[PDB]
RNA sequence: UUUACUGCAGCCUGUCGUUGGGUUGUGGUUCUGGAUGUACAGUGUAGGUAGGAGGCAUCGAAGCGGGUGCGCCAGCAUUCGUGGAGCCGUCCUUGGGACACUACCCUUCCGGGACUACGACCCUAACUCUGAGAAGAGGACCCCGAUAGGUGGGCAGUUUG
RNA sequence: CAUCUCAGUAGGAGCGGGAAAAGAAAUCAAUUGAGAUGCCGUAAGUAACGGCGAGUGAAACCGGCACAGUUCAAACCGAA
């Protein structure tokens, strides 16, 4: 065989916790616990799955690692006349997904920018962290790229508070064509929310 | 492992640009996978300042598969320029030694016995 | 309003995640030294059910010490020794099983070595509190997410023909 | 009246253009076929759900409007 190093980077993420990755995890989240709600870095943690995702070493390509509290809607109960069915909210998670969550929370660190994609780059028993891969559409090198210049577009922004990623499409139910997207496509608006 | 004798990784450095000069160099974590995946990897050069440690983690248990010597520097930027390049290099490997070739058959028989 | 109905918060508690490293106590995980197997007597221990018979031996076959496997201080394997012939059975010791040194997986044997679910204790290194910090105190507990049951007019919606 | 309905309505928060979203099948079919998406007609108050009560309620096929296909990650090269 001959495979890439992005190969043997997939592998040691596959089953982190089985590799030395789940050292590193160890040794990482001190840090990572520490830092705020969004960080910039240098270079993204799991270089295969960025590049697998969009990510590209040129000027205007911004990655973050944003951190996301864990469980479900953090629901107040209401003080006012319920049905029993609408009174309980302990059980209710939500309809965003954290992902999301964080990715959203990183369009808002980052005005000028759009969200490309994020990915999964650790957790424990309280939060979530994910790494957010953003595009500058008004930096030259972005312009110039033309597999990424599409960016610069006016629909191209508010990607991720409109659910144009791919994380919004999952959470939207677009992932899947055929039975079960009756209700999703083309939006969810579209249909009264009654699909999802 | 013991720690690499400084003199050691110094005839290392030297063998790199020696094969700059004659032989052949696959500079890049990419280049020097595919190098010792293939095995014309002579010898491999593995910077140790890599963040995150993912990108050349499997350097060194490949290269123990392959039974190709490898030797750890100390940082990426005179790995980099040992490579003859004007950025850093996290990988580099000596797949032709030119006129290095006994140099780095010494620094090979070294590191096996230094392991 | 309540020991009306049905729920929902809060709280109590089990489990999972957060959550690591050691010490022992508990189950078998997995296998070395023996196939250790024996109503009746045995020349002889069914050498597992077996080509219902057929191989070894002074270059090894025994009557002995607390008998190294075992056991009815018998007897098979020749070992620390010294004593100077255990055959297979078509004389089957009139058979719970009747027996050739022939790849023993099998009720034992206790190196149980190795992973495992529960419980007890310890460590710090995660994690928590205090401090500007050195550090101090706790510590895989607590908090927290999820799930399971309870309690619950605190609160909600109703009913009370 | 409690599931249900009212209804994902009212209302809220965020984003955002002249349109927006979707968009080139890990699809729909059924014995063998079609071939991006959207919108309209129909399927049809049908299938399905439901103190199977009240009610809620598709899609595919098919007929039209308009039609459009493609770019990365990786393999190979290695700053070209």
């Amino acid at each position: 065989m001959v495979k890439s190093f992005y190969g043997y980077v997939r592998d040691a993420w596959k089953n982190p916790d089985e590799t030395y990755v789940n050292e590193l995890r160890w040794e990482r989240l001190q840090v990572w616990r520490k830092q705020g709600s969004v960080t910039r870095i240098e270079r993204p943690t799991r270089i295969d799955r960025a590049r697998s995702l969009g990510y590209k070493a040129k000027q205007g390509i911004v990655v973050v690692r944003v951190n996301v509290r864990r469980g479900g809607l953090g629901h107040v109960r209401p003080n006012r006349g319920r049905r029993t069915q609408k009174m309980g909210k302990n059980k209710v998670s939500g309809g965003m997904s954290i992902q999301r969550i964080a990715e959203v929370r990183a369009d808002r660190r980052y005005p000028n920018l759009e969200v490309l994609n994020s990915y999964w780059v650790g957790e424990d028993g309280k939060h979530k962290w994910f790494e957010v891969i953003l595009v500058d559409p008004h930096h030259p090198v972005i312009k110039s790229d033309k597999n990424l210049n599409w960016v610069c577009d006016p629909s191209s922004r508010g990607r991720a508070t409109r659910g144009k990623t791919s994380a919004g499409r999952k959470g939207r139910g677009m992932a899947t064509r055929g039975k079960g997207t009756e209700k999703t496509r083309p939006s969810i608006r579209a249909y009264k929310s009654r699909g999802k | 492992k013991f720690d690499v004798p400084e003199e050691l990784t110094n005839k290392a450095l030297e063998a790199l640009e020696l094969a700059r000069d004659t032989g052949k160099i696959k500079k890049g974590t990419n280049e020097a996978t595919k190098a010792i995946e293939r095995g014309n990897a002579k010898l491999v050069l593995i910077a140790e300042d890599i963040e995150p440690a993912e990108i050349v983690a499997h350097i060194g248990p490949l290269s123990e598969e392959k039974k190709a010597p490898y030797i750890f520097i100390k940082n990426q930027k005179e790995l980099g320029a040992a490579s003859g390049l004007g950025v850093s290099c996290a990988t580099v490997a000596i797949v032709d030694a030119g006129k290095a070739a006994e140099m780095v058959q010494d620094i090979a028989q070294k590191l096996e016995a230094l392991k």
